[PDB]
């Protein structure tokens, strides 16, 4: 009966702590409430075939990993000193109901983006199944 | 019903030659079996709207060229991204119309700075937007 | 059935304003972007997925800008001010819910807005309804 997307920012200007879960607080859209912000993971609703995409800026070393149900899926580092960079990392995935989904940061933990540089989490159903 | 999406990583660790087919030889997904890990290339069976992204993880100067086509591929774009002694992530998108036959790959330059490793991924997607 | 779907690069774009203008189309289905004005027009209301993909070797920072009614909405923004004259690529995208008429277009900085003009390399904008309604 259902679709699946949301797109949800991290608006703070203070990084994850190390080795942790990374929280997005704010929600550009989340219609079916997919996301929850306050655990920072998406629950698949609606089985099927998901995308996945983050973009998230920096101002020194960040890895992020995506994690699918308790596994390391991918990972994407990028490394940066003073100035501002964007890391971006993205999959696609088949999911089956109550499968959770969520990004996390290594002992590269940086996600302070200078003034105008965000960092964004999107996800959304392409083929219900 | 054509549900037709591929995500594969590269975890071949040999350095590319200019013009030569980047190998996504780890398949994630691979619904409708139109992406072959064998060759790295993407061929066309369902005619319609496709979107293909990537993601790749680098050490130095990385270019690559997007290439499409039946039996003769032809560049469509090319992204670079340089680094100097240090560690990158970039990526590259499109929105394409294929035909059938028609194969989708990413074929590398003499700007060949690729890694695949857990810990610092390169992948490539794409996956059905409207058949037709 | 809707298609709404588009790529676009920069080629010989016209210069001028903080629009940033896409001049080169290399897929526009139902042709909701127009390249004079890099604006991507919606028709079908939906949920739609924008990203962009853009080459600097200075500093750049770059918004997905939208309009309702004329009235514009800023949005979240995405840099890259290495500034050591290297190529770089800054990437942004999100989910838009859009009405008919709203216009989605990318926006740089007054004061960051290096895009590299040439033919070694490419920046692209692109957009599609992931559905309607
Ligand atoms: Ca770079």
């Amino acid at each position: 009966k259902f679709q699946s997307v949301f797109t949800v920012t991290r608006q703070t200007h203070q990084p994850p702590a190390p080795n942790s879960l990374i929280r997005f607080n704010a929600v550009l859209t989340n219609p079916q409430g997919d996301y929850d912000t306050s655990t920072g993971k998406f629950t698949c609703k609606v089985p099927g075939l998901y995308y996945f995409v983050y973009h998230a800026s920096h101002t020194a070393n960040l890895c992020v990993l995506l994690y699918r149900s308790g596994v390391k899926v991918v990972t994407f580092c990028g490394h940066t000193s003073k100035t501002n960079q964007v890391n971006s990392g993205g999959v696609l995935l088949r999911l089956q109901v109550g499968e959770e989904v969520w990004l996390a940061v290594n002992d590269y933990y940086d996600m302070v983006g200078i003034q105008g540089s965000d960092s964004v989490f999107s996800g959304f159903l392409l083929f219900p199944d | 019903t054509q549900k037709i999406a591929f995500s594969a990583t590269r975890t071949i660790n040999v350095p590319l030659r200019r013009d030569q087919t980047i190998r996504f030889d780890h398949v994630i997904t691979n619904m409708n079996n139109n992406y072959e890990p064998r060759s790295g290339k993407f061929t066309c069976k369902v005619p319609g709207l496709y979107y293909f992204t990537y993601h790749a993880s680098s050490r130095g100067n990385l270019c690559v060229n997007l290439m499409r086509g039946r039996e003769r591929a032809q560049k469509v774009v090319t992204f670079c991204d340089y680094a100097y002694n240090t560690f990158q992530v970039t990526t590259g998108g499109m929105v394409l119309k294929l035909e059938q036959g028609e194969n989708v790959f990413l074929q590398a330059t003499d700007k060949n700075s690729l890694l695949g490793m857990e810990g610092a991924n390169s992948i490539f997607s794409g996956f059905l937007l409207f058949p037709d | 059935q809707p298609r709404p779907a588009f790529s676009a690069i920069r080629r010989n774009p016209p210069m001028g304003g903080n629009v940033v203008i896409f001049d080169t189309v290399i897929t526009n289905q139902e042709e909701p972007y127009q390249n004079h004005s890099g604006r991507f027009v919606c028709t079908v209301p939906g949920y739609y997925y924008f990203t962009f993909q853009v080459l600097s070797q200075w500093e750049i920072c770059l918004s997905i800008v939208s309009s309702s009614r004329g009235q514009v909405r800023r949005s979240l923004g995405f840099c890259d001010t290495t500034n050591k004259g290297l190529f770089q690529v800054v990437s942004g995208g999100m989910v838009l819910q859009l009405q008919q008429g709203d216009q989605v277009w990318v926006e740089k900085d007054p004061k960051k807005g290096h895009i590299y003009q040439g033919s070694e390399a490419d920046s692209v904008f692109s957009g599609f309804l992931i559905f309607p309604s």
